[PDB]
RNA sequence: GACAGGUAAGUAUAGGGAACCCACU
């Protein structure tokens, strides 16, 4: 059930392998515009 | 974006040889005996091997600009 | 032409050169006139005025010539020398038990320019006739300069003690009537410094004479380095494992002698000293504590350093490095400082979030207990970075400041 | 007062290398004829492209560099070969240039690799070494359909000095003293360095005594050809090519005296 | 109390220990561009014509 | 905008994470499990810095081990490595942990300069400056973290034999000498795009502008240059050599050698090349709109900047052909030398430890692995595995004087190493003037190269000469040389 | 005269007269490129 | 731009003297000559065959700049020998040693060949 | 009328600036 630190090289850096798959390097860029583009126009505008 | 024909170092041939590489590679040879099949004694020839990228395929993934 | 490079500094920044072209697409310069230049070759670019009138060709010519900048009037001393490859060559050149073929001694000759054409009697001749690079050096040394230096490893109880002229280590420099009498010639011998064999030669002979001393010693020194060789590598950065041992335990002694000044403060047995918080008096005990433990692993490392040792070569010689440097790579990097203090408290009584509250620790406050070649634990790395940004930051706000 | 007496033994021959040693001779001579085989063995290779056509994803430079870098059988054609700014001729003619031309064309959904086999040269004693009658041919450009190369080409005789792709050898070991005997390096540690493969020294050994009177002699080759010539021609066209040399400086200096 | 000049040429430095310490290695292009003006003399016609 | 990092949880002193977890990672291609998942178990969790003031972290579950003496025993998370403090440019460094950290700082941006392959389809784009490397390669020693920058896929720069000698003074000074006889072998030979881009405008019927070649006899401004290369519709064509201040876009303009202005635009001064590709095409606003991507090959030569991954930069001092080189037992010679120097003052213990890694990799036939902080990889290991293979344990080796053959009595640091070519090339930079076009405001030589400017004489190089004394040349240099 | 040009997305070959607005008549496709010129070419392969 | 013609470096360009010829008259029977379009190779075996040599009081050879395809070699010889008879010998010496070598490896490459 | 071939006559084969940004030593 534990990972002994030999696995764990392995295992922390597969985990490294499954966040960089699931997010990509400009996640925060994409993730930053597409909320813009999908909240803040329509609150300024009903905020208008 | 291809394999070099010479080795840099010392000259020898080497552009015919990545395609038989790859072979040996899915034919599940280490890395050291398929240069060691293919006679790379020198580590400059094994580098010219080891570390190319052949980057030609991805270019070949686009269509060219004529039909 | 006249030959600048930004920042132009002080007079020799700008100097003058004659031309000669050759094919490819850089100016090429001769190693000697970058340090007056203050120039390296990472890329740096240099500007070139032709004067175009007489009038201004022989002003440039009369007092713009580099021979007759060899001599500051700042320091009123030389501001070139023999650098790099060229210092640390002429420094296993000159030592005692340098000896040449009839071939080698064949080649170097006929590179020194200046040479009058006459082969020196070998200072041996059987069972097999032998020179030695001192006799080489004597004949490149013009005029007959008398000059006494010492060489940088040079003890100091040998001027008291016997064998006061006769050096065991040949540590001292002694140039009679135009010739290397005895010593091993580095950075003193041959550099920037007062009193140099450069100096004395600007002194004595002419600018002229001094020029053709600059060229003649880089052009042969360069080709006997080409059959000596030069190099560095791990070799040089690994030492043996007693040392290693040696620095373990005093860097353990250290971090135990740290504790013991900690649990005594917690204690408050510890009293402030005059003119200084309790606080300051305990940060001043543990940074003498680490610094007598720095120096410590240094001295055990540059004991253990051999004699082929080229960090150890290349410091003696002068050309790079400090004893300092030896010993960061060697031993332990030392502690680092960020405004002349520990690393501070970023977080809440924390320098990292993987420390327990209120450590004054070395680890906690960032002292680097790993040489360079043994690495550096993360937390190490990232205090080595906070103390390599406060130089950066301090070059990029000194030059505006220097500037106006 | 004289010349030495230089003798060879061939320690083993391939196609593809030569391994000897020559003894009673000077350090000198055996780096100069290690030199002349580097450099200055005369050599055909491709020195002149046109790129009728190129829609391959490299350019014609690049593909013109590869294809000066591709070897070409050499072994008694370049003896014939006069240089091409000696011949007279007025562009390239068989005495001093050999013609190649390439055309392929991508008509297929797989990759089309176009590699040395697709040189067809003019004269058959030339062609790419590989093309000789297992090693592959040598990969010039890939291309995809749609995709068309066809050039022309000439290679003319030239030695390595000149530009690399001339120089026949892949790696020419040199050696002598294997045992340190002349001290001519200096081991800090010795025991710690791997013995030479003609080092010849007990285990516990770690270099020869040191010899006062030593010379360097028995110097150790090991050239391997590019496949351009054969080893053996590789050796004996650089002796005669050296030998050339030194009796074209003796007839200028010959001219020169009697001027003088 | 500044100001860009003529006949003035930069470019990157590289080493040469095979020059003088008052030399400086030139390119060829870099001459050429460059000119210095030289006065017609009896002495120097001749040289200055073929040039 | 708060900024936040992934972190593993503790709990008591155990890991959230298991085995089961790591498998189901291992097999997410299949099982669809992903690093979502991960934060939905909650094993995993994002922490601010304003939570991080308050978390308790761990290095690694070697922390967590019980110890003699525990330290904190009451962690809270622990780094999924440590490595990851770095950033893109700093993850590339191999060892960077055995580096002065100023030289990590350094080869952050000449990584950036570095030239390779900047993206995959750059035979489309027609970028204003682009450079491509005509051999990439994927360093031989690479940190785990490049797997994810995609370093193999786009590698800049090419793993070299690289002997840390003195030889011949030329590389002193942060200078290398390089293999003549490899650059022929195409070392580190790179291409230069520059793309030019034109257009007509019809904003007036009164003046217009057209491409197409124009002649002498009805249009005026024509420099003597030959427009014979163009086309009929102004235009040169690919595949065409071209030279500096050569027309490539015949352009003219109706006025209000008659009736015609020329407004031609031209090869850069002092450039060259072959035309690589021509796209015609309309603006926003229908006006014909020419792209000129033009291709030049620069081959590595004296002056230009290398640099390894160990903020070690230097210029390409002189190249000596391959016989000239020094020489292993082997034939090996150094693609290039450079003065040992550096590394004294310069602490890049990570470039040596490359070095000799990178030789025992390529005589393993493996990629070594120099992810910065990684206990398994120590100096004396590599050193072990490379006395293995048949060499000195310390890398260094026994190599000849090329000109004479003669060994050399000390013994060279050689091996392989990932070197990189920066953008900044001699021919770029090189520059010269005399009597060049002058600015129109005041009379003084104009500005930049582009320009055919001239160098500033500035304030200091005036107190300079004056320190000189030289006060005729100063007077040449700020009256008769710039605007009498 | 009959300048071909090579379209970028149908890859055809049009004759363009000047003053003619670019569009491929095939596509109508506004990018277009000049066919390699017929120019003697050469390349020392150094 | 600036890059030199390869063949630069071994073709003598029209009207250059293959080798000169001149007396350093710091010392008698000291000549220097210097050939052009040569390098370490020539310079090295002629450097060596006249320190063979024994009347040569002095025999080397430089490279006054690598940039420069030109090499100087300076040669010395007792009063009763000339430099130019003792340069010309040790070439011809030097042609000897070539010759025989070449004769040597040619047998023994047969020999081998055979077996 | 068109179109294909030939003969004759005329035509065609002077230079930006500012701003900002990035990067460099
Ligand atoms: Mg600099
Ligand atoms: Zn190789
Ligand atoms: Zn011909
Ligand atoms: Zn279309």
């Amino acid at each position: 059930d534990e990972i002994t630190p030999d696995l764990w090289q392995e295992a922390c850096w597969i985990v490294i392998s499954s966040y960089f798959d699931e997010k990509g390097l400009v996640r925060q860029q994409l993730d930053s515009f597409d909320e813009f583009i999908q909240m803040s126009v329509q609150r300024i505008v009903e905020d208008a | 974006m291809i394999i070099p024909v010479r080795c840099f170092t010392c000259g020898k041939i080497v552009g015919n040889k990545w395609e038989a590489y790859l072979g040996l590679l899915q034919a599940e040879y280490t890395e050291g005996d398929a240069l060691d099949a293919l006679g790379l004694k020198r580590y400059c020839c094994r580098r010219m091997l080891l570390a190319h990228v052949d980057l030609i395929e991805k270019l070949l993934n686009y269509a060219p600009l004529e039909k | 032409v006249i030959f600048n490079r930004q920042p132009t500094l002080h007079k020799m920044s700008m100097m003058g050169h004659r031309v000669r072209i050759l094919p490819w697409s850089t100016f090429r310069l001769n190693l000697s006139v970058t340090t007056p230049y203050n120039a390296d070759f990472d890329g740096d670019e240099m500007n070139l005025h032709l004067p175009q009138s007489l009038e201004t060709r022989a002003e440039i010519q009369e007092l713009a010539m580099v021979p007759r900048m060899i001599v500051t009037p700042q320091s009123n001393r030389p501001v070139m020398g023999i650098v790099q490859d060229t210092l640390t060559a002429v420094r296993k050149f000159t030592k005692r038990d340098v000896f040449l073929e009839r071939g080698e001694v064949m080649n170097l000759l006929m590179f020194l320019s200046t040479w009058d054409g006459k082969v020196p009697q070998p200072a041996i001749l059987k069972p097999r006739p032998l020179w030695t690079g001192k006799q080489i050096f004597s004949l490149i040394i013009p005029g007959h300069i008398n000059c006494i230096r010492t060489h940088s490893t040079h003890p100091d109880d040998e001027d008291s003690g016997p064998y006061k002229h006769i050096s065991p280590g040949d540590t001292k420099v002694v140039v009679e009537n135009g010739e290397l009498i005895m010593g091993i010639l580095c950075k003193k011998s041959l550099g920037t410094s007062a009193g140099s064999l450069v100096h004395i030669s600007y002194l004595e002979m002419g600018h002229d004479i001094t020029r053709l001393f600059y060229s003649n010693i880089q052009t042969v020194i360069n080709n006997w380095l080409l059959i000596e060789g030069h190099t560095i590598g791990i070799g040089d950065s690994i030492a043996d494992s007693k040392t290693y041992q040696d620095i373990q335990n005093t860097i353990k002694k250290a971090k135990q002698d740290v504790i013991e000044v900690i649990e005594k403060a917690h204690n408050n047995e510890l009293e402030p000293t005059p003119g200084n918080t309790l606080r300051q008096t305990f940060e001043n005990q543990v940074n003498r504590i680490l610094n007598d433990a720095r120096d410590k692993t240094g001295s055990s490392a540059q004991k253990s350093l051999s004699e082929y040792n080229n960090f150890k070569s290349m410091v003696v010689s002068g050309a790079k490095g400090s004893k300092i440097n030896i010993s960061q790579v060697i031993a332990v990097v030392g502690q680092q400082n960020v405004e002349g203090k520990r690393i501070p408290f970023g977080f809440k009584h924390r320098t990292l979030p993987h420390f327990i509250k209120d450590d004054y620790g070395p680890e906690s406050r960032g002292f680097v207990e790993n040489s360079y070649l043994a690495g550096l634990t993360p937390t190490e790395f990232f205090f080595h970075a906070m103390g390599g940004r406060e130089g950066l930051i301090d070059t990029a706000v000194k030059t505006a400041e220097t500037g106006y | 007062p004289y010349a030495n007496q230089p003798t060879v033994r061939i320690t083993e021959l391939t196609d593809e290398n030569v391994k000897f040693i020559i003894e009673n001779t000077d350090l000198a001579v055996a780096n100069s004829i290690r030199r002349v085989f580097i450099a200055e063995v005369p050599i055909i290779a491709i020195d002149w492209v046109q790129i009728d056509a190129n829609s391959s994803v490299l350019h014609d430079e690049f593909i013109a560099h590869r294809l000066g870098l591709i070897p070409l059988t050499s072994d008694d054609i370049v003896d014939k070969l006069q240089y091409s700014r000696d011949c007279t001729c007025e562009e390239f003619c068989p005495e001093c240039s050999v013609e190649f031309t390439l055309d392929v064309r991508c008509n297929e959904d797989q990759t089309r690799h176009v590699t040395s086999r697709d040189l067809i040269s003019n004269s058959p004693r030339v062609i790419p070494v590989t093309s000789r009658n297992e090693q592959d041919d040598i990969l010039i450009v890939k291309l995809r359909k749609g995709q068309e190369l066809r050039l022309r080409a000439y290679a003319k005789k030239g030695f390595g000095k000149e530009h690399a792709k001339w120089n026949p050898t892949a790696g020419v070991a040199f050696e002598y003293d294997p045992d340190n005997a002349l001290r001519h390096t200096v081991y800090p540690k010795p025991e710690e360095w791997p013995k030479s493969e003609y080092s010849e020294l007990d285990e516990d050994e770690s270099q020869a005594p040191y010899d006062p009177n030593g010379k360097p002699e028995r110097f150790y080759y090991n050239v391997e050809s590019c496949g351009s010539l054969r080893p053996e021609t590789i050796v004996l066209s650089a002796l005669s090519g050296l030998k050339k040399k030194l009796s074209d400086l003796q007839t200028q200096l010959s001219h020169e005296i009697q001027s003088d | 109390m500044g100001k860009r000049v003529d006949f003035s040429a930069r470019t990157v430095i590289t080493p040469d220990p095979n020059l003088s310490i008052d030399q400086v290695g030139v390119p060829r292009s870099i001459a050429a561009n460059m000119t210095f003006a030289e006065i017609v003399t009896p002495f120097n016609i001749d040289r200055l014509q073929e040039l | 905008g708060r900024i936040c990092r992934p972190l593993l949880i503790v709990e008591k002193q155990k890991l959230l994470l298991k085995k089961r977890h790591i498998d189901q990672l291992k097999e997410r291609e299949y099982n669809n499990y992903s690093w979502q998942d991960l934060v939905a178990s909650g094993v995993v969790e994002y922490i601010d810095t304003l939570e991080e003031e308050t978390v308790m972290l761990a290095m690694t579950p070697d922390d967590l081990q019980e110890k003699e003496v525990a330290y904190c025993s009451t962690y809270t998370h622990c780094e999924i490595h440590p490595s990851m403090i770095l950033g893109v440019c700093a993850s590339i460094i191999p060892f960077p942990d055995h580096n002065q950290s100023p030289r990590n700082t350094y080869q952050s941006a000449m990584g950036k300069q570095a030239m390779g392959v900047y993206i995959t389809n750059f035979h489309v784009r027609m970028d204003t400056l682009a450079h491509v490397l005509y051999y990439p390669q994927k360093p031989l020693v690479t940190t785990r973290s490049m797997e994810y920058l995609r370093f193999r896929e786009l590698p800049a720069g090419i793993n070299s034999i690289v002997a840390i000698a003195s030889y011949t003074g030329y590389n002193q000074e942060d200078s290398v000498i390089m293999n003549r006889s490899a650059v022929d072998r195409g070392f580190f030979r790179s291409v230069f795009y520059r793309s030019y881009k034109e257009q007509e405008s019809k904003k007036g019927f009164d003046q217009e502008e057209v491409f197409e070649k124009p002649t002498r006899e009805t249009c005026q401004g024509m420099r003597h240059a030959i427009y014979d290369k163009l086309d009929d519709d102004g235009l040169i064509a690919p595949g065409v050599r071209v030279s500096g201040d050569d027309v490539i876009i015949g352009k003219t303009v109706t006025l209000p050698r008659y009736t015609k202005r020329d407004c031609s635009t031209f090869l850069r001064t002092s450039e060259t090349g072959i035309v690589d590709q021509v796209m015609v095409t309309l603006n926003q606003e229908g006006y014909k709109f020419c792209k000129i991507r033009v291709r030049s090959v620069r081959i590595p030569q004296i002056g230009d900047k290398f640099a390894s991954r160990h903020g070690q930069k230097g210029t390409c001092g002189i190249q000596y052909r391959q016989e000239d080189m020094p020489f292993t037992c082997e034939g090996i010679t150094p693609d290039i030398i450079i003065n040992p120097h550096a590394i004294p003052s310069r602490m890049t213990i990570g470039h040596l430890i490359e070095c000799l890694q990178g030789k025992v990799s390529a005589n393993k036939g493996e990629i070594g692995d120099a992810t910065p902080f990684n206990d398994a990889v120590n100096v004396q290991k590599i050193s072990n595995l490379l006395s293995d293979y048949g060499y000195h344990l310390r890398g260094n080796e026994v190599l000849y004087n090329g000109f004479t053959g003669r060994k050399i009595t000390s013994q060279i640091f050689i091996g392989p190493t990932y070197y990189q070519r920066l953008k900044h090339m001699v021919d770029d930079k090189i520059h010269s003037r005399a009597r060049g076009p002058i600015q129109i405001l005041n009379r003084q030589p104009m500005e930049g190269r582009s320009r055919d400017g001239g160098l500033r004489f500035g304030e200091m190089e005036r107190d300079c000469q004056i320190a000189h004394g030289a006060a005729q040349f100063l007077r040449e240099r700020l009256f008769e040389a710039s605007d009498p | 005269q009959p300048m071909i040009y090579i379209c970028g997305e149908c890859h055809t070959e049009n004759e363009i007269k000047s003053r003619d607005p670019i569009r491929c008549r095939e596509c109508g496709y506004r990018i277009m490129y000049k066919k390699r010129t017929k120019r003697l070419v050469v390349f020392d392969a150094r | 731009m600036n890059a030199p013609p390869a063949f630069e470096s071994f073709l003598l360009f029209e009207g250059e003297k293959k080798i000169t010829i001149n007396k350093d008259t710091k010392v008698p029977n000291a000549c220097l000559f210097t050939i052009n379009k040569e390098d370490h190779t020539l310079g090295n075996i002629i450097k060596s065959q006249l320190l063979k040599d024994p009347q040569v009081l002095f025999a080397g050879y430089k490279v006054p700049h690598p940039l420069e395809h030109k090499i100087i070699i300076r040669v010395q010889t007792t009063p009763d020998y000339s430099p130019q008879e003792a340069f010309t010998n040790a070439i011809t010496d030097l042609i000897s040693e070539l010759s025989l070598l070449e004769e040597r490896f040619r047998v023994a490459i047969k020999d081998k060949q055979e077996g």
